[PDB]
């Protein structure tokens, strides 16, 4: 189990891999400063990887 | 400088920390938040 405290935005997830099953983690994070404009109205586009 | 996108998030993070460190240190200066800046990292580093 790599993480133990699990810093925010990381969660465990089971996966029925090609051989056996393994508890792969899922992770996420910001990619730009958020308040680029306090009035800004643009969709917070996701980027999957 | 031949950015991989992962290098782009790292860059933006470092940028924001710079912006915070200035106001934490010398509030009167405002050079970073008020000006455009080109930055160049030469290629060669492997992505990891």
């Amino acid at each position: 189990r790599m993480y133990d405290v699990t810093p925010p935005g990381v969660v465990m997830g089971l996966a029925w891999t090609a051989m056996g099953g393994s508890t792969l983690f899922v992770e996420t994070s910001l990619r730009r400063p958020q308040d680029k404009d306090a009035k800004g109205d643009k969709d917070g586009s996701l980027e999957v990887t | 400088g031949q950015l991989g996108e992962v290098m782009k998030e790292s860059a933006r993070i470092a940028y924001t920390f710079a912006r915070a460190f200035l106001m934490q240190h010398a509030p009167a200066n405002d050079y970073l938040v008020t000006s455009h800046i080109h930055l160049h990292v030469p290629e060669g580093a492997t992505p990891k």
